[PDB]
RNA sequence: UCUGGGUCGGGGUUUCGUACGUAGCAGAGCAGCUCCCUCGCUGCGAUCUAUUGAAAGUCAGCCCUCGACACAAGGGUUUGU
RNA sequence: CGUUCAUAGCGACGUCGCUUUUUGAUCCUUCGAUGUCGGCUCUUCCUAUCAUUGUGAAGCAGAAUUCACCAAGCGUUGGAUUGUUCACCCACUAAUAGGGAACGUGAGCUGGGUUUAGACCGUCGUGAGACAGGUUAGUUUUACCCUACUGAUGAUGUGUUGUUGCCAUGGUAAUCCUGCUCAGUACGAGAGGAACCGCAGGUUCAGACAUUUGGUGUAUGUGCUUGGCUGAGGAGCCAAUGGGGCGAAGCUACCAUCUGUGGGAUUAUGACUGAACGCCUCUAAGUCAGAAUCCCGCCCAGGCGGAACGAUACGGCAGCGCCGC
RNA sequence: GAAUGGAUGAACGAGAUUCCCACUGUCCCUACCUACUAUCCAGCGAAACCACAGCCAAGGGAACGGGCUUGGCGGAAUCAG
RNA sequence: CCUCUGGCAUGUUGGAACAAUGUAGGUAAGGGAAGUCGGCAAGCCGGAUCCGUAACUUCGGGAUAAGGAUUGGCUCUAAGG
RNA sequence: UGGCCAUGGAAGUCGGAAUCCGCUAAGGAGUGUGUAACAACUCACCUGCCGAAUCAACUAGCCCUGAAAAUGGAUGGCGCU
RNA sequence: AGGGCGAAGCCAGAGGAAACUCUGGUGGAGGUCCGUAGCGGUCCUGACGUGCAAAUCGGUCGUCCGACCUGGGUAUAGGGG
């Protein structure tokens, strides 16, 4: 017979196998279509997610009932220290698909990118792109990189940068840095190869991809949760206190005759640590690292304009399970993918954004940077200091 | 902005934080945290307990 | 114009809050929130402002033994406002009220919540104090 | 050997709510002794004040130390166009 | 019949069918047993479409509407009584459409009801006993096998190894509503009373997340306190977590917060040019618009499918890469 | 329907109902914690069951096939469920 | 419930983890039986002293009816041989 | 020619018995629209243009409508014009 | 075990003209109530269900001076007890 009161399934298909990402670093599965005609550029970027917190803004939607009124935000601080380009590789259009075609490296290579060649760098001798760089230093060899690049020139359609992290630059434990395969969209291939050689072994910063209030697509990896039961899984209703053979479950699997369990109903594995995408993430504010002109510019990260202090986004004992955010970060609106210290890759919109709310200009007005290790009730240890007054230990 | 004063304890309380009690008698409270709340709705008497800015000024510490 | 934003309603069908108009009714027990689409399995919820089908059961037996519109003022299930403030209020209470939003009483003992008020002209009129 | 990661220590953060001891003309009263002084002295006495936002915990999956201590090319199995 | 008018909507007397969600026939299968109703829970299909999209109809002025077409994408709820299926009532709603899957689903539950044994009542029986007549009390076993599904290591290949990648094939997702505006406007004698574009939000669903609010809390963190026990103080312990305040981290909740997209072919339909048929016709050759459909996109997984690049065993015995013969 | 006992009835009942107050995770709607498991390991080590076996759709067929026909297809060995 | 006398080695094993399902305990915001055949299960209540106690009744009961208040520590007083 | 029956109005026109003559080139005592009823409109006979076949009623072949089911599916399959 | 209720009888005081009645005690009745050991075995339709167990375990329950529980001895034997 038919199920007698309807109701919605739960949990998408649209998402299964459920199971553990084979990746770590978030794949961008689809780069946005370059137009040839607006300048080069880069379409993606590799973060790392440092923490939560607080904003405040005045909201300029007209209309609503909070136009004109100050309402607080929460936000995640992607800490995005400047990557380094080390390579490009050139595709060519297949019937077939998308065949790499010619990557082709920089000279130098950091320790820092090295580190991923290797699974075991204390016991290697190091050697990776050894007999690579010999070609960058001779008549035969440079004339042979000239003749790749002008193969790709006359061959490729899609050309990606490779450049990698400055894991170096980070609180986190690990040295070796995530490399990413980045695509240059933008004018005529030839331009194209062009800027991407010129940019080769050179630092690379957020703000030259991203600008403020702009839609990204963050890329990431979930935080993951084990082996869990269908309950939490799948979100079924639990059965009732008098069931015997345990009551987390799902009473029908599937029903007599197509004779086999389908893929469709609810069974206990792998919840979380999966790959996903999340689109429409507002940049409210990319912000200037530490830097020295004479003394440190700590100021520069969460001061705005109405509130003028000398804070970092940095909370009170830092951020928890993680560090000092002492570089240039991103702060998307709402919560992202995956835990703390994870890599996080930024990708620009696929899609054609005019809506009200994907326009809307932000102007901050309060970085809330009160401790999260416990419940916090001071912005800095200077306004601490005052309202506490003396301590025993002095 | 405005920043507003727990009624029990005297700490400010910034826009995200805390929490905002509103008595039938047609009177407002604005608590810090629930360990200021819950002294307040067991009747404590903020004066009587040391941590809260009540007792510090009763006290004349500091100064 | 402006519209409602959505608030953490802590009143299942089943609550008796306390109606908090002159009418001569003290209770009300919520029967039903109106514009519920609602799920298998899941109780109608009303949060403060939202109007709701109310029995009377004690109070004038004029008013008792039939079905009121109401209004929910008052909630004690603490909602977050747009502006970042979690706000609770001591009893759930509300009001007995006409389909077009009218007060059938006239004056309202203790505060209306200003997501209430806003939503409810009529309520807000009689209403002494806000939030 | 971007000298490193680790243990201990130190900060920071934070949780709780002000330790022991000592002192007090604080302390409902009571007692012993007398100089029967009843503010006599001396003792008992919940609690109170002060020292004292003190004490104590705070990665084990919080943050910074570059202070102290050692320890850091070591072992085993592999695989060939 | 529908004032008038067979056919807007209907439809007698007659007639032709489909259907197996009714009940009968029948007894082919199973009596060395296929667990016998209902409800819960979960998935999937069908359409004979209640709503939602696109449309033709009216006895369609508007509003409300019934009739029909494409169409099953997405929905179709909360309760009172009843073991119920069914039924009815209240309430909300956009709508509270209908079914199938061994009358889906007992090694999934439950066991209220049927349907052992204990008992009561009525009617029947001389009686033992009987009763699709009522009542109450009454054991719900087993998975470690194979498959299927879920997730988890691996597998053959590529000389070995690592890299960054492509993408065959699978899956797939968004939903509907309110308010404001249009506007007391069109339409209408009035009563009443729309719609497209905007704008603001919300339902259900999905995917996350923990800044904040809440929950947990054996950090056995820090007080407080019972009975006992270290002679007492101090410091502690025991009482299967002694109890209780408050509680970091961490999990976690429409109980907190964030995000949910674009094309193509066309269907129904309405059209163009235009014969057949010196006219006329959307059609016959030819052309247009066209959708909750379908296919892709995005999104998830990634093939006994490929890719470019790196390094390729100094040695103490080594072993190999090219080249030519 | 009247000792095949009728009508009653305080007290009593691990007896059968119905409502109200209180109270609650019964539920909306699920969540976190603890202990013993399950898990991996050393040692030890059973049983039921077993024609052969074990991927599907449809067909026919003793009228619901793992095996037959026609199609889809098929990749070692395993782990927790 | 904790202790001495006396008695034991945790009931036929150990180690490492802390997943899903369980078994046995707990706690939960707002609502409070909307759950379910049915408040099943758990929760409320609980000791004592002082008040206060209904209908009904076989006058014995009902009755701890219901419904209320108090409770610690300390320092004293008075009353009982 | 408000023809007759029917008055409730049918002078062609809800219906029904009738149902012919004149002018005629020729128009039914009327196919409908519609009217309280008319009116008004609409539906032969003949021309003007154009330039050979035209049109009706049956009948039977293929094709199509009629033609709705639940795991995804079967002229045996692939396919075939 | 320990508690509760407090029947007859008895004392005093007060009233009553008498009959006798009230008030305070004492007294300790009962197939009386709570509740241990004991005896039992309601519910969870809990655990277990190739068990610890061919009927056990846990909580929750009934009863707990009487038709009470219980050892040994002794009697009744199969259409018989
Ligand atoms: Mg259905
Ligand atoms: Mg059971
Ligand atoms: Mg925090
Ligand atoms: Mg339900
Ligand atoms: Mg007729
Ligand atoms: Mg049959
Ligand atoms: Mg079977
Ligand atoms: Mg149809
Ligand atoms: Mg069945
Ligand atoms: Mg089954
Ligand atoms: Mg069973
Ligand atoms: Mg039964
Ligand atoms: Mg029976
Ligand atoms: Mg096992
Ligand atoms: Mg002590
Ligand atoms: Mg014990
Ligand atoms: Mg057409
Ligand atoms: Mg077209
Ligand atoms: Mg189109
Ligand atoms: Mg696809
Ligand atoms: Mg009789
Ligand atoms: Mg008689
Ligand atoms: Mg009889
Ligand atoms: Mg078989
Ligand atoms: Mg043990
Ligand atoms: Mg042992
Ligand atoms: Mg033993
Ligand atoms: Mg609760
Ligand atoms: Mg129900
Ligand atoms: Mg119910
Ligand atoms: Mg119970
Ligand atoms: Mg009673
Ligand atoms: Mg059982
Ligand atoms: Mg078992
Ligand atoms: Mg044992």
């Amino acid at each position: 017979s038919h199920r007698k009161f309807s109701a919605p399934r739960h949990g998408s298909l649209g998402f299964l196998p459920r199971k553990r990402s084979s990746r770590h670093r978030g794949k961008v599965k689809s780069f946005p279509k370059d137009d040839p005609s607006k300048p080069v550029h880069l379409t993606a970027f590799l973060g790392y997610k440092a923490g939560m917190t607080h904003i405040v803004r005045e909201v300029d939607r007209p209309g609503s009932k909070v136009n004109k009124k100050e309402v607080v935000e929460a936000v995640t601080i992607v800490e995005t220290p400047p990557m380094v380009v080390v390579g490009i590789v050139g595709y060519v259009e297949t019937p077939r698909g998308l065949r790499t075609f010619k990557t082709v490296f920089a000279e130098h290579i950091s320790d820092e990118c090295k580190r991923r060649f290797y699974k075991n760098w204390h016991k290697s001798k190091k050697k990776a792109f050894t007999k690579y760089c010999k070609k960058w230093q001779d008549d035969a060899g440079k004339r042979q990189l000239d003749k790749d690049f002008s193969s790709m020139k006359k061959y490729c359609q899609v050309i990606r940068v490779l450049a990698h992290t400055q894991m170096r630059l980070l609180p986190l434990r690990q040295k070796k840095a995530h490399l990413m395969e980045i695509q240059v969209n933008g004018g005529t291939v030839a331009e194209k190869l062009d800027w991407a050689r010129e940019r080769l072994e050179q630092q690379v910063p957020v703000s030259q991809v991203f600008g403020q209030d702009e839609m990204i697509d963050v890329i990431g990896v979930t935080k993951g949760k084990g082996y869990k039961g269908v309950t939490s899984r799948w979100h079924t209703k639990k059965l009732p206190r008098k069931t015997h053979r345990g009551l987390r479950k799902v009473a029908c699997i599937g029903a007599w005759h197509p004779a086999r369990v389908a893929f469709s109903v609810a069974r206990a594995g792998q919840k979380g640590y999966h790959h996903r995408t999340e689109i429409n993430k507002k940049i409210y504010k990319i912000g200037q690292g530490y830097l020295i002109k004479d003394g440190k510019l700590i100021k520069n990260n969460a001061s705005t304009d109405y509130d003028l202090s000398d804070k970092s986004i940095n909370p009170l004992g830092g951020f928890v399970h993680y560090g000092e955010v002492t570089n240039d970060f991103v702060m998307l609106k709402g919560c992202v993918v995956g835990t703390k210290k994870r890599v996080l890759t930024l990708r620009k919109s696929l899609l054609v954004q005019t809506k009200r709310r994907a326009l809307e200009k932000i102007d901050l007005k309060f970085i809330d940077t009160t401790s999260k290790f416990g419940h916090g009730r001071f912005q800095t240890v200077e306004e601490k200091k005052a309202f506490m007054g003396p301590l025993k230990k002095d | 902005m405005k920043v507003e004063l727990c009624s029990f304890s005297g700490y400010k309380i910034y826009p995200g934080h805390g929490r905002r009690y509103a008595r039938t008698d047609g009177k407002v409270f604005q608590f810090l945290n629930a360990k200021c709340e819950s002294a307040f709705l067991s009747k404590r008497n903020p004066r009587q307990i040391n941590w809260t800015v009540l007792y510090r000024r009763k006290h004349k510490k500091g100064q | 114009s402006g519209a409602k934003f959505r608030i953490s309603l802590g009143l299942p069908v089943g609550a008796v809050i306390n109606c908090a108009d002159n009418t001569g009714a003290k209770n009300l027990y919520i029967i039903s929130v109106k514009g519920i689409k609602g799920r298998l399995n899941r109780l109608p919820a009303a949060g403060v402002g939202d109007m709701v089908m109310a029995t009377v059961k004690k109070g004038k037996p004029e008013l008792r033994k039939k079905v009121h519109p109401a209004v929910v003022i008052r909630q004690r299930k603490s909602y977050r406002r747009k502006d970042g403030v979690f706000l609770y209020f001591e009893d759930n209470a509300g009001v007995i009220v006409n389909n077009k939003g009218e007060m059938k009483g006239s004056a309202i003992t203790g505060p209306v919540a200003k997501e209430c008020a806003d939503l409810w002209p009529r309520i807000a009129s009689n209403a002494g104090s806000i939030a």
